[PDB]
RNA sequence: GGCUAAUCCCCCAUGUGGACCCGCCCCUUGGGGUGUGUCCAAAGGGCUUUGCCCGCUUCCGGAUGGGCCCGCGUCCCAUCAGCUAGUUGGUGGGGUAAUGGCCCACCAAGGCGACGACGGGUAGCCGGUCUGAGAGGAUGGCCGGCCACAGGGGCACUGAGACACGGGCCCCACUCCUACGGGAGGCAGCAGUUAGGAAUCUUCCGCAAUGGGCGCAAGCCUGACGGAGCGACGCCGCUUGGAGGAAGAAGCCCUUCGGGGUGUAAACUCCUGAACCCGGGACGAAACCCCCGACGAGGGGACUGACGGUACCGGGGUAAUAGCGCCGGCCAACUCCGUGCCAGCAGCCGCGGUAAUACGGAGGGCGCGAGCGUUACCCGGAUUCACUGGGCGUAAAGGGCGUGUAGGCGGCCUGGGGCGUCCCAUGUGAAAGACCACGGCUCAACCGUGGGGGAGCGUGGGAUACGCUCAGGCUAGACG
RNA sequence: UUUUUU
RNA sequence: GGGAUUGAAAAUCCC
């Protein structure tokens, strides 16, 4: 099942995410199918979050399954909002 | 020590036996058919070929044969039927085959 | 036989230069032709015209050097100071376009032969065409 | 940890007067005055002709010395700018320039480089309101530093800013005297310099 | 050789074989010393170098130099062997680590004490 | 793409299948001047058309056999035994060069 | 041996639909449609119990992951030259998800090799890394991708997937239990022990974060992971003070006995305040969940730390580790005494046999500095395997000579083709790294965001000078 | 015979 | 093992 969550790129205590279309099977940090945003959680710069909301759109067209975290992350770019 | 992943290896053993058995059923079978095909009894082996096809079909229900394995054998069967049914052919039943 | 015409050529201009003739004879071949053209209106050579020698056809050269120099040795400068065939038969010698040389920091040419002509380098970059690499002149 | 010892002593081998003591190097007692020959036993001996490398070699000390660093972040610094677009020769002194602690020597905060490091280290330098107490930080260019309130009233600041009254400062750097501000304008140039080192000596000592 | 040949046989890199025979390749390797010598030098120089047979943990057996103005070594000391040749004597290719288990370090040393395993005294 | 080749056949000897021989041309990676290698490729002939000398080319194909990846596609020319021969010849040299 | 439940197993039914034989139609390898005939479906549970949630069945498609096939590339030895019996192909069959000598029966007698077969040696491969002006050389640790293995060897079962590290069977070696009949094991998981070795860590904290498994959920499990510990092992930042201070103390060192040197260095005067103490004290954490709204969007609200009372901020505040190598030339830095081919140094050339800047110590100097030296290995200098970029009269090197096989190489003119070669477009060239720019840790190392490049190969389009090829012609080469 | 050519 | 001997050694010669 192809997921959507985060991989782990920063360093020791400077921890930064980048939001991730893989196959559920791969380790957290390994080969990806797609780079759909970046987290900054301890909000160091005035942008620690962007997505591309219609590209994320598109994986959950064709099945992909966010973590709690992807998922808390997309709805904060709202790709939910649907007004 | 003891994981109780035992359990599987159990449960392993019982699906041999259903598999392996429903297996030994559909050899039996088209083998008897294919007989009767090259002794030219046309009804007989029909009505034995049609009960192999079910058989056969019906073990790609569970995980025996789920794939197009099932149909392999059914091709397979029909098509030495209707060959080995080309000496005097008459096939009386018709019930299996095409027109 | 001869075994590469246009070297054979290159070297009758080479040798004739180091001696100061005033003109040589090459065998005459539409190619050498159009080599001897680039050289001619490069300013290599004063240029070339074809002449009959027993009935066969071939290319005098008229070469130039310069001017008669101070003491001793008062041979003139060359012109053609180096002569260097590239792309020989048995080992052949192509280019793309952005691999085409800068010879001698663009004082000397690079003769290449294209699809679409004969060309000295900076023609051919122009053209956006590379081939094979005749030769460095300098 | 740098050098840390005699220093009036490197003026002398140089041959040429080194600031590092900050006043008393203007004062007649530099020991470059009525004593311009190298330490040592050996120092009055007639010096033999040097070898190409012995002046390569003694110029950049003259260079790295003045500044007060040890190798590794000197040679870091040079490998740095070889590869930056530009002269080789002249951004390296602009970024020995940049240096925080010769920047506060620079803009006269400091009697020396070495006071200026003190200064630093131990927090008394603002950075555009912040504090900074490393010496190898890189001013940038428009960068405000100040001293810090805490030590405006300190006796060795108000003390160096009292010299500081009508003293000129460099062509890349003003400074406002009252409120011990101060501003770095631009990179300074080769020609802003007055460094007697001839850089491409230096650049001639790491080409081997 | 033309190009021709080149592509028919072409260049031949040269194998550059190890001047030190320490198996494994090692930095160091640690031996037990067979006999302890002393050997007369080769043509130009005189002198009583002290010298030791060393059955290695690589499986060898070599002689090693033994450096510095007075050695503990013993016949059936243990050693460890450094590597680096001893011009003078032929057939010398390897050193003896000063300093190291049973190959005491050099009393009374105050100037290269990194070589030949000596510590750091004090001075009232 | 279904890579495609063309080259020469050089047996006959098979049934259903000829050995095509293909050469291909490229400068050396070091040395730079153009060399020439040649490889043998056993090629599908279902209808045993095609004969020694005939210059065809050869189509990546589903796998026929063992060694066998390539169906003949069609006949670029046909009948130059030159080629065979210089094939033939070169085989024939080794020959000598044992003892 | 006996009783029993089910989302366990089976039979009948319904045939949306799918499977199979045959026919036909379109496509073109076994792709898609169609007709007749035959065969094939299922399982329930939960509640806010009339409706909804979790599931079940058959089919079409998507997505992700993978099997198999092909072109090209991929180390050393020719003192390995011939190898091959399922071996090469064929027909039919078995097998599998699926092609295939993958296996089998029968037929034909083939297949591979100097463009290096077969044999031997060595070795996981790549992104990359080190080096180098580059071309190249070397390498494949950490991180990322593929592969193979799980004490050695073989085999299957279960399953969507395995021929399965912590699953099963058997043989072998080894350890443990053994009532001697027979059994239990398998750290190349985390730590840890032991052996080998020059040498490589804690039987640590935690489920708070990220990710994975099961579950409606609550939650459970996770030595993946996130953190801490030890080791200057690497990198980076940082301290061992700053300013004043004698034509210049003592000591030590040299001396022409006048003096010179260590040296503003110390002492001493003033200032700052690494350590350490005191107070405050994090970001990393917001969802899952609950409530409103329809269990959607959206809003609202609540719990949740290992690191850790650590980072950091504020207050107080002490002058407070320096070492190691070298000083004959290459190579920066020199004098005295000691020793007399001794003791010793030595990377090479060489020093030492009574004045040694080369041994040993002292004084001094040079170089780096929490490091500095050494040994091993890699590239460099080495244009010393020479593609870039070398050579063979006497320095290493022309085969004793011919004949000629393969191969390499090919005069002048025209035309066709467009294989090499060149141009455009396009796909591909994962991420990380490298490069440029900006940004986040007070800087940096480290990390983040964005940008550009790229040989190679696929595909489409084009050019035709040169090389290739096919057709024609010439006579200067060659032959008669 | 051995080192050292000053 | 100390003297002659040599720049110093080997050798040779002397207690
Ligand atoms: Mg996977
Ligand atoms: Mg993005
Ligand atoms: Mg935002
Ligand atoms: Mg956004
Ligand atoms: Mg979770
Ligand atoms: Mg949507
Ligand atoms: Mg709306
Ligand atoms: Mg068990
Ligand atoms: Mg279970
Ligand atoms: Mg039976
Ligand atoms: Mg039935
Ligand atoms: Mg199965
Ligand atoms: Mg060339
Ligand atoms: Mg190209
Ligand atoms: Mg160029
Ligand atoms: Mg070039
Ligand atoms: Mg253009
Ligand atoms: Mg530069
Ligand atoms: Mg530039
Ligand atoms: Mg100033
Ligand atoms: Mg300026
Ligand atoms: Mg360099
Ligand atoms: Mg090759
Ligand atoms: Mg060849
Ligand atoms: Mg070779
Ligand atoms: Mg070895
Ligand atoms: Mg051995
Ligand atoms: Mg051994
Ligand atoms: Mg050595
Ligand atoms: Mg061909
Ligand atoms: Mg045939
Ligand atoms: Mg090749
Ligand atoms: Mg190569
Ligand atoms: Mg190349
Ligand atoms: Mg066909
Ligand atoms: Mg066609
Ligand atoms: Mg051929
Ligand atoms: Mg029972
Ligand atoms: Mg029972
Ligand atoms: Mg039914
Ligand atoms: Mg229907
Ligand atoms: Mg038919
Ligand atoms: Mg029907
Ligand atoms: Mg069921
Ligand atoms: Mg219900
Ligand atoms: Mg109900
Ligand atoms: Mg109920
Ligand atoms: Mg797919
Ligand atoms: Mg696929
Ligand atoms: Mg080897
Ligand atoms: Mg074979
Ligand atoms: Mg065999
Ligand atoms: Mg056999
Ligand atoms: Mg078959
Ligand atoms: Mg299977
Ligand atoms: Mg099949
Ligand atoms: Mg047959
Ligand atoms: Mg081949
Ligand atoms: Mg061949
Ligand atoms: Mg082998
Ligand atoms: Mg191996
Ligand atoms: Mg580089
Ligand atoms: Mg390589
Ligand atoms: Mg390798
Ligand atoms: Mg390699
Ligand atoms: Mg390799
Ligand atoms: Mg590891
Ligand atoms: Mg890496
Ligand atoms: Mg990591
Ligand atoms: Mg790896
Ligand atoms: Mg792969
Ligand atoms: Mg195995
Ligand atoms: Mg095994
Ligand atoms: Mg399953
Ligand atoms: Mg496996
Ligand atoms: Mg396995
Ligand atoms: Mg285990
Ligand atoms: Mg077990
Ligand atoms: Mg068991
Ligand atoms: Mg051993
Ligand atoms: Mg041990
Ligand atoms: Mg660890
Ligand atoms: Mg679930
Ligand atoms: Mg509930
Ligand atoms: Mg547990
Ligand atoms: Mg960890
Ligand atoms: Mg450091
Ligand atoms: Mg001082
Ligand atoms: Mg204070
Ligand atoms: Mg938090
Ligand atoms: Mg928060
Ligand atoms: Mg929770
Ligand atoms: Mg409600
Ligand atoms: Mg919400
Ligand atoms: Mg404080
Ligand atoms: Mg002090
Ligand atoms: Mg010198
Ligand atoms: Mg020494
Ligand atoms: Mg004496
Ligand atoms: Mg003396
Ligand atoms: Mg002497
Ligand atoms: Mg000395
Ligand atoms: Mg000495
Ligand atoms: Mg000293
Ligand atoms: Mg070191
Ligand atoms: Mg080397
Ligand atoms: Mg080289
Ligand atoms: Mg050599
Ligand atoms: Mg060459
Ligand atoms: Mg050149
Ligand atoms: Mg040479
Ligand atoms: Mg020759
Ligand atoms: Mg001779
Ligand atoms: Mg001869
Ligand atoms: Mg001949
Ligand atoms: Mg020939
Ligand atoms: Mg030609
Ligand atoms: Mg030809
Ligand atoms: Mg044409
Ligand atoms: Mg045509
Ligand atoms: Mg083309
Ligand atoms: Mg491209
Ligand atoms: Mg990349
Ligand atoms: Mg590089
Ligand atoms: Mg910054
Ligand atoms: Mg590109
Ligand atoms: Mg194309
Ligand atoms: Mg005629
Ligand atoms: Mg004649
Ligand atoms: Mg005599
Ligand atoms: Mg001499
Ligand atoms: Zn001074």
């Amino acid at each position: 099942m192809v997921k959507i969550r985060l991989a782990r790129f920063g360093s020791k205590h400077n921890p930064h995410y980048r939001i991730v279309v893989t196959d559920a099977r791969r380790k957290r940090d390994g080969k990806y199918i797609e780079k759909i945003g970046y987290y900054d959680p301890r909000k160091t710069t005035p942008d620690w979050l962007k997505v591309d909301v219609e590209r994320a759109r598109y994986w959950l067209s064709v099945g992909a399954q966010p973590t709690d975290t992807a998922r808390r992350l997309l709805r904060q770019a709202g790709v939910f909002r649907q007004e | 020590r003891n994981l109780s992943a035992l359990k599987r290896h159990r449960q392993s053993l019982k699906r041999r036996l259903r598999n392996k058995a429903k297996k030994s059923a559909i050899k039996t079978l088209s083998k008897k058919a294919i007989q009767l095909a090259q002794e030219g009894k046309a009804e007989e082996a029909l009505k034995i070929m049609r009960k192999a096809e079910s058989l056969i079909d019906k073990a790609a229900k569970g995980s025996t044969l789920h794939k197009n394995a099932a149909a392999r054998r059914k091709s397979r069967l029909m098509r030495k039927v209707r060959q080995l049914l080309e000496a005097a052919g008459a096939p009386l039943i018709g019930g299996g085959l095409s027109a | 036989m001869l075994t590469d015409p246009i070297a054979d050529m290159l070297t009758r201009i080479r040798n004739a230069t180091r001696v100061y003739k005033e003109s040589t004879d090459v065998p005459a071949s539409r190619f050498k032709e159009e080599i001897l053209r680039i050289l001619a209106r490069e300013g290599f050579i004063k240029g070339y015209e074809r002449v009959d020698v027993d009935g066969k056809p071939y290319l005098r050269v008229y070469l130039k050097y310069g001017p008669r120099r101070q003491g001793p040795d008062p041979r003139p400068e060359q012109v053609i100071h180096h002569i260097r065939r590239i792309s020989k038969p048995g080992r052949r010698v192509y280019v793309g376009v952005k691999e085409i040389p800068r010879v001698r920091r663009g004082l000397g040419i690079a003769i290449l032969s294209t699809s679409k002509g004969v060309l000295t380098d900076r023609e051919a970059r122009k053209l956006g065409v590379g081939g094979e690499l005749i030769c460095e002149v300098w | 940890g740098r050098y840390i010892g005699p220093v009036c002593r490197l003026c002398r081998r140089e041959g040429v007067k080194l600031y590092l003591k900050g006043e008393r190097c203007y004062s007649p007692k530099c020991a470059m005055e009525r004593r311009p020959y190298p330490p040592g036993q050996h120092g009055q001996k007639r010096a033999r002709r040097p070898s190409d490398y012995a002046v390569r070699l003694r110029e950049k000390q003259k260079l790295r010395r003045i500044y007060g660093i040890s190798e590794r972040q000197f040679r870091n610094l040079f490998e740095e700018a070889s590869k930056k677009k530009g002269v080789t020769g002249s951004v390296f002194l602009g970024l020995l320039e940049s240096r925080l602690d010769n920047v506060v020597y620079r803009l006269g905060f400091a009697v020396s480089r070495r006071q200026a490091r003190q200064l630093v280290r131990h927090g008394h330098i603002t950075v555009n309101g912040r504090r900074v107490d490393l010496p190898s930080y890189r001013v940038r260019p428009g960068d405000e530093i100040a001293v810090a309130e805490k030590s405006r009233n300190l006796e060795l600041i108000r003390q160096n800013l009292e010299a500081m009254k009508g003293r000129k400062v460099g062509p890349w750097l003003s400074l406002d005297v009252e409120g011990m501000k101060g501003k770095f304008l631009r990179l300074p140039d080769r020609e802003d310099l007055a460094l007697p080192v001839n850089e491409q000596l230096v650049i001639e000592f790491y080409s081997r | 050789p033309t190009i021709n040949q080149l592509v028919r046989k072409g260049r031949e890199k040269v194998r550059k074989k190890s001047k030190v025979p320490a198996l494994k390749g090692a930095p160091f390797r640690r031996g037990v010393c067979t006999v302890v010598r002393t050997v007369t030098p080769k043509k130009p120089n005189s002198a009583l170098r002290k010298v030791a047979k060393v059955r290695l943990t690589s499986g060898y057996e070599v002689t090693a130099y033994i450096p510095g103005e007075g050695h503990n070594l013993q016949e059936h000391s243990v050693v460890l062997i450094r590597g680096g040749r001893v011009k003078d004597l032929p057939g010398v290719r390897y050193h003896i680590v000063r300093g190291v288990y049973d190959a005491a370090g050099v009393k009374d040393r105050k100037k290269s004490r990194s070589k030949y395993g000596t510590k750091k005294p004090k001075e009232a | 793409p279904k890579k495609v080749l063309t080259g020469v056949v050089v047996s006959d000897k098979m049934q259903k299948t000829v050995t095509v021989l293909v050469e291909r041309q490229f400068p050396h990676p070091l040395y730079g001047k153009v060399i020439k290698r040649s490889k043998k490729y056993l090629a599908h002939d279902p209808e045993e058309k095609y004969k020694l000398g005939d210059v065809v080319e050869i189509i990546e194909s589903r796998p026929i056999s063992k060694r066998k990846r390539f169906r003949v596609l069609r006949l670029v020319e046909s009948g130059r035994m030159d080629l065979v021969e210089k094939y033939l010849i070169r085989r024939q040299n080794y020959q000598s060069l044992s003892k």
